[PDB]
């Protein structure tokens, strides 16, 4: 008025630019972007651990394998297949017939807020059993390493290591709930929502980013081996954003129409 | 200078290379060496100054052999985009060209005439 | 007013009837630092190149629908050699630097007459992926001439068309549907960007400095600046207008930053 | 550059006009009309009277 | 002391027996000017290029004869790359630019034992044609290897293996016997030069700035600086020492002085 | 004494370096570059022109060509056939047969000085008829340039056009002889007397600096065409270089044993 919106940059216009009136105060500032965030939110469920764990392949793995699928975590709001970073997000609709069916997540909400293209912040890991009269124990290894698996002997009994170790542990209480805040520790810079790039220099899939990330969260019962259920059971796990800086914006997701 | 009608518009790059071993013939050649796009607007003109690098200062001005220190490099000018121009306006534009001395441009030492426009 | 004379290296180049510059997050966008990661002494700018390539993409009729866009990446463009398009001296020098960092100025390029209507979008997206289909081939010179525009389909609405990767035959072949990489053409107007038009210009710029997910990416693989251009309105023009114009674009690096030699490059 | 040349007056142009480079230097000066002119020539030849 | 740690660029050469250095004309020769015949923006050095290239050269025996040099020209051995050795990023600025400048550092390669005795000359000779013979064909690559020296003739001493030319077929063949350009070995210790012998040394260095008849010549037909290493007196070792030991060199430019951009240089 | 030529640099020794003695006077200065050239010398002889001349042609040449050979002399030291710059340098033992045997020159006396790599200086020319009561004309143009050959008839007499012209010339008196010092005129910077390079960019004959030289004297009697007498004469032409300066020193021509 009577600027055009040809030069890509305009400004806004109150009731006074063309009309007789005067500008409205300002309401509130629930806006800020390390005060959005800042919300309790689960992302997924998880089966226990009882054992000697084992954990999945690489990319393509034959029939055969030996393997226990659905333990781990891999927690990232970005799309997660069988605990390992993929790139796209399933949603297993006709699941009749043979074959096992892959560990799917993504945050759900995080993204019909998101116009951002980076994304900066640290987490907090809740978490909270669903069966009944439970006390179990959460493990934790930082991005950039891989579980150990292994068990010794004591008394005859066989037990696992990831009892111990350097990296922190945390035993529940009668059906209590297990809370802590967890700092950065990725090797890049900040968390990419998008990206270009590969993971090696060459013969690599396009897209994902595996260094870029936050860890895995596992649960598992305080017993020795040989005296394990044969009812399995679960436990959910929670993260809220904490802190949170953003840069350099972008879309949102499409709705439909339909 | 341009002369063309003022609904009719085009996008001419104008490109000069020093010398290479053959003729840079297409738009990658012509492109990476020093060049200038120009526009069609409201004037006509856009001038143009070929640099002036040299092995030796001064430069010869007829080539009894066609060396290095009396020649150097071709000039050609592409269209870029198509000329672009309304219906019931006739095709085929035309541009002039000019040519003039810059700031240092110095002459020395005479020689004897071509007598052979008199003949 | 609106003659914009832009001299850099040896080259200058001039639109006569623009509009101006568009910078982004930051008002002047060539300042820098070299970056912190590194230890070496790192080879900065020269003005042997401090220059503006062009290079020529494919034309455009009637017969394009609606949000149907090209897109180059960046530098990947200087790879591959589009449209007689390469870095020349600039890609004998990234070639053999294994980490590489740079901000772009744009100016793209048409010219309609003043009969025509119908409007363009130029504009460059961070950090997408907007060249390939599933398939893990990245898609070269060849099959660009087949198409001459992208029919913008649902599956890239949707965030269908990123390349996935092999999923293993031990589990059950999945049912995807969402990836994080889309376009969403009803919202693309949030990115630097400027309606290029027959109304009232010919050829018009953006330009954009550094943004990246770590100080320094690395050489041959990442893909910050893809820009893209894509139709809104199409054009209409009676029997005796010019047909089919053409599009060129001019790209310019500003600050390079360059580290560590080794042989020149090799593909394994 | 921008300059159209139909005014009838068109100065010279630099490198620095519109690329990156400085001016050079002035050479010599055998241009100045009273130098260039200065020289002995012939016109033709002349059969030689001997009577009135 | 005598050792001598110099380090350009990212890399860094020590020679632990060397000698020291040897200018040539002026006590600093790594000081210059841009050109004044130019006018356009000369690209001057980067770090990228501030390095010793190095090269093998060919190895030598007891065989060999008094006077028998290699000799390898300069730029142009950046060229046709001989023994390894090419200048990578250097070769690929120097194709894009008409008008080429430079001075050089060199240090040479031997490394005999106690037990031996022979005396090379190292020496870079301005000016020289020492690499055709007169078919007008420059040697290149594959022939170096079948000889492994040159043999020193008389036709070298008497300026009779420079290039003629052809006389044309009105004329009588000619009976040539000089030309300006030679060689005489008992007078060579006039440049820049020093004795390598399994006395005292092991490497040792020259050092020479810009000469020139033009302030800048040409970019892929000038040779100024051939450097040429000539045996005094053959080498003598009883059954067991090391058999013929090896050559190689290492060349660094320095103050770097390029003009004017084209296309990538492809020979007509 | 003790010191080793190895170094590439060795001072000179007066005697008492090492003896009991001591350092002689200096005797005089005829050493200095700019005094030891300045010397008449004549570098060779010249067929005298008297018609419309004709210059030689480029590099082959097949016969049946019509030019007038040995009318010109391109004057340098530097080693030249049929006035023209060659590389080489020819002497004709064997003359006998068919095919014209070719002009050549060179300056004798000034290479066994000369130890250089680059010079520089001014010339004069000095003109002397060898045949007794002669009058003559000598010519000239610079170097980059290159002879003007025609005729314009006057009164029925055929006269060419060097006669006149911008570059100078000079009419000697009853067997007089002319001199005129002559300046540099040369597209390049220093006379090399070695040279690398080629003349154009490729396919050129590698070590003739075609355009670092200096120009070329012709004679000529000053009378029309038709008047022209059957016998032909000669005249010789000398050089004497002045305010030379010198650069960056080489070898010597190698000396016979033999």
């Amino acid at each position: 008025s009577t600027d055009n919106a040809e030069t890509g940059v305009i400004e806004a216009g109150n009731t006074d630019t063309d009309f007789s009136g005067e500008l409205a105060a300002p309401g509130s500032n629930h806006t800020n972007v390390k005060f959005l965030f800042d919300r309790s939110r689960l992302l997924n469920v998880i089966k226990v651990l009882e054992k000697d764990a084992v954990f999945p392949r690489p990319f393509p793995t034959q029939e055969g394998a030996q393997q226990d699928d659905g333990y781990f975590c891999l927690l990232t709001p970005r799309p997660t297949v069988a605990s390992r970073p993929a790139t796209r997000f399933g949603l297993y609709a006709n699941p009749s017939g043979s074959g096992v069916l892959a560990n799917t997540s993504l945050d759900f909400n995080f993204y019909s807020l998101a116009c951002f293209t980076y994304f900066r912040s640290d987490l907090e890991v809740t978490v909270v059993s669903l069966e009944p009269d439970l006390e179990f124990a959460v493990g934790w290894f930082p991005s950039g390493s891989e579980y150990q698996a292994s068990s010794f002997v004591y008394d005859q009994l066989h037990v696992p290591f990831h009892f111990t170790g350097r990296t922190p542990r945390a035993f529940a209480s009668k059906g209590g709930k297990v809370s802590f805040v967890l700092p950065w520790n990725s090797v890049s810079s900040v968390l990419p929502v998008r990206w270009g790039g590969a993971s090696k220099l060459s013969s690599a899939t396009r897209g994902l980013p595996a260094h870029a990330d936050w860890g895995t969260i596992y649960a598992f019962v305080p017993r020795p081996n040989e005296k394990k259920s044969t009812a399995v059971k679960h436990v959910a796990v929670y993260i809220r954003y904490k802190n949170a800086r953003a840069w350099c914006p972008s879309m949102l997701p499409f709705r439909s129409y339909k | 200078t341009f002369c063309g009608p003022m609904m009719a518009r085009g996008k001419f790059l104008l490109s000069y290379s020093p010398p290479n071993g053959t003729q840079p013939q297409t738009l990658s050649e012509a492109m990476q060496c020093t060049y200038s796009i120009w526009d069609i607007g409201l004037n006509s003109s856009w001038t143009f100054v070929v640099p002036y690098i040299s092995p030796s200062d001064y430069r010869e001005t007829r080539a009894i052999t066609n060396s290095v220190y009396s020649a150097d490099g071709w000039f050609s000018l592409h269209k870029l985009t198509k000329i672009t121009l309304p219906p019931d306006c006739p095709q085929s534009p035309c541009i002039l060209f000019f040519a003039s001395a810059g700031e240092d441009y110095t002459l020395r030492l005479p020689v004897d005439c071509n007598p052979s426009y008199v003949f | 007013d609106r003659v914009t004379t832009q001299t850099a290296g040896n080259t200058a180049i001039n639109t006569q009837s623009s509009l101006g510059v568009l910078c982004a997050y930051v008002e002047d966008p060539t300042k820098s630092d070299p970056p912190s990661s590194s230890t070496d002494q790192p080879t900065t700018t020269f003005t042997a190149i401090d220059r503006w390539y062009t290079g020529r993409l494919n034309s455009w009729t009637k017969a394009v629908k609606t949000f149907s866009f090209q897109a180059v990446p960046l530098p990947g463009a200087f790879l591959s050699r589009q449209g007689g398009l390469n870095g020349g001296a600039f890609t004998a020098t990234l070639h053999r630097h294994f980490l590489m960092k740079c901000g772009w100025q744009v100016q793209v390029q048409c010219n309609l007459t003043q009969f025509h209507q119908g409007a363009l979008l130029v504009a460059m997206v961070p950090e997408t992926t907007l060249d390939v289909k599933p398939d893990g081939k990245a898609k070269s010179l060849q099959e660009l001439n087949e198409e001459q525009w992208v029919e913008m389909s649902d599956d890239y609405r949707t965030g269908k068309n990123m390349p996935f990767q092999s999923l293993g035959t031990y589990y059950r072949p999945p049912n995807w549907t969402w990836g994080p990489n889309f376009i969403n053409p009803y919202q693309v107007t949030v990115f630097p960007h400027q309606i290029l038009n027959a109304r009232t210009s010919t050829s018009v710029d953006i330009n954009v400095p550094y943004i990246g997910e770590t100080p320094t990416q690395s050489s041959e693989t990442q893909n910050s600046w893809t820009l893209l251009v894509m139709v809104l309105v199409p054009l209409d023009y009676k029997e005796g207008a010019t047909t089919d114009p053409e599009i060129t674009f001019s790209v310019r690096p500003t600050s390079p930053y360059f580290n560590g030699l080794r042989n020149r490059y090799t593909a394994g």
